[PDB]
C-alpha cells in the first residue's frame, strides 16, 4: 500500500529544510 | 448562476472588506519594516529550562523571564555558525519579519537581543506542541480537522502575500498548536520579500513546487503548492510525494503523479489538483480571482472565514496543558549549553539585529 510504502522508504520523521 | 441577489453581493462586501484590511495591514507592516526595533533584555534576565527542538537555524529553548514568571521560546543563534553556513542574511531577515507582522496565527516576538557568542529571538511560548506530533500520533485527521487548519493557512498566506513576502517552508514541524486549539506559525528562515519572480532553492524537500526544483524562476504561488501538500498529508497522514533522499523527491515532484486515498472526498481531490497543479496558468492562489479560487471552493462551503480569524471556531482538537511550563506535548532533544566567549565575534556582521 500507499502508506505500506511511505514507512518503508519515505521519511517519516521531522524533516529539515535544505 | 452559481448565486443569488443575496448571497453574490454578501461575497461582493466580504472580498471588499478584505482588501480594505489587507491594506491598513500593509501601512502597519511597512512602518515597522523601515524602523525595526531591537536590543529589548537580556540573557540573565531569563532560566533556561529546556530545549524544545532546532528551528531553520539554531536551537529553540524553553525560558522563563525572572521578573515576571512569564514563559517564553528562545532561538538561540551562534553567530559564527551562522556565518560558516553563509545564512547571515537569512537570520537578520527573519528577525525583522517576525518583529514587522502581525496576526493571529503568527508567532510573535516579544524581546530580542544579542551577545558576545549568539543572537537570541524571545517568541511566545505556544505549548500545545507541533501539528507534526499530533498528526503522527493519530495518523491521519479527518477531513473537518484539516480544514480547520487549512483556513488558518490561508488566511495567514493571504495577509503575508499581501506584504510581497514568500514563506517557503510550510510543513507540520513549523506550525504549533496553541492552548484554544488554533495553529501559530512560528519559523521564518527561508521567507523573503519579493517584488515578483525569484530562483532560490529552498525549502523542504517534500513541500517545494516543482518549479523550485527546477532552474525556472518562481513566485509565490509554491506557496499555494505547499498549502496543496500540507492538505494532502494532515488528511492522509502521509504526504503526496515521497522517497528516501531529497534527489528521489524531487524526481517524483517533477514527475509529478498523484494519486490519492480512497477515503478521499471528491471536493478534497478537486481542491487538491487544483493546488498541486504543476501549470502556474492553472493554479489556484496563481488565477485572475487570486485567494478567493481558495476560499471559494467547495471543500471549503463551511468555512466561515471570519469567524476563524476571529477565534471565534470551536477547535477540533484541545492540547493538554498541565500549569506554567509544561513541555509534555514536545520532544525530548539533547542538553547542549549556552557558551558565551570573552571575546566579540562577527560584530560587524550583525550590527543590524
Amino acid at each position: 500500500t500507499t502508506y505500506a510504502d511511505f514507512i518503508a522508504s519515505g521519511r517519516t520523521g521531522r524533516r529539515n529544510a535544505i | 448562476g452559481h448565486m443569488g441577489n443575496a448571497a453574490a453581493a454578501k461575497k461582493g462586501s466580504e472580498q471588499e472588506s478584505v482588501k480594505e484590511f489587507l491594506a491598513k495591514a500593509k501601512e502597519e507592516f511597512l512602518k515597522k519594516w523601515e524602523s525595526p526595533s531591537q536590543n529589548t533584555a537580556q540573557l540573565d534576565h531569563f532560566d533556561r529550562i529546556k530545549t524544545l527542538g532546532t528551528g531553520s537555524f539554531g536551537r529553540v529553548m524553553l525560558v522563563k523571564h525572572k521578573e515576571t514568571g512569564n514563559h517564553y521560546a528562545m532561538k538561540i543563534l551562534d553567530k559564527q555558525k551562522v556565518v560558516k553556513l553563509k545564512q547571515i542574511e537569512h537570520t537578520l531577515n527573519e528577525k525583522r519579519i517576525l518583529q514587522a507582522v502581525n496576526f493571529p496565527f503568527l508567532v510573535k516576538l516579544e524581546f530580542s537581543f544579542k551577545d558576545n557568542s549568539n543572537l537570541y529571538m524571545v517568541m511566545e511560548y505556544v505549548p500545545g506542541g507541533e501539528m507534526f506530533s499530533h498528526l503522527r500520533r493519530i495518523g491521519r485527521f479527518s477531513e473537518p480537522h484539516a480544514r480547520f487548519y487549512a483556513a488558518q493557512i490561508v488566511l495567514t498566506f493571504e495577509y503575508l502575500h499581501s506584504l510581497d513576502l514568500i514563506y517557503r517552508d510550510l510543513k507540520p514541524e513549523n506550525l504549533l498548536i496553541d492552548q484554544q486549539g488554533y495553529i501559530q506559525v512560528t519559523d521564518f528562515g527561508f521567507a523573503k520579500r519579493v517584488k515578483g519572480r525569484t530562483w532560490t532553492l529552498c525549502g523542504t524537500p517534500e513541500y517545494l513546487a516543482p518549479e523550485i526544483i527546477l532552474s525556472k524562476g518562481y513566485n509565490k504561488a509554491v506557496d499555494w503548492w505547499a498549502l496543496g501538500v500540507l492538505i494532502y498529508e494532515m488528511a492522509a497522514g502521509y504526504p503526496p510525494f515521497f522517497a528516501d533522499q531529497p534527489i528521489q523527491i524531487y524526481e517524483k515532484i517533477v514527475s509529478g503523479k498523484v494519486r490519492f486515498p480512497s477515503h478521499f472526498s471528491s471536493d478534497l481531490k478537486d481542491l487538491l489538483r487544483n493546488l498541486l497543479q504543476v501549470d502556474l496558468t492553472k493554479r489556484f492562489g496563481n488565477l485572475k480571482n487570486g485567494v478567493n479560487d481558495i476560499k471559494n471552493h467547495k471543500w471549503f462551503a463551511t468555512t466561515d472565514w471570519i469567524a476563524i480569524y476571529q477565534r471565534k471556531v470551536e477547535a477540533p482538537f484541545i492540547p493538554k496543558f498541565k500549569g506554567p511550563g509544561d513541555t509534555s506535548n514536545f520532544d525530548d532533544y539533547e542538553e547542549e549549553e549556552i557558551r558565551v566567549s570573552i571575546n566579540e565575534k562577527c560584530g560587524k556582521e550583525f550590527t543590524e539585529f
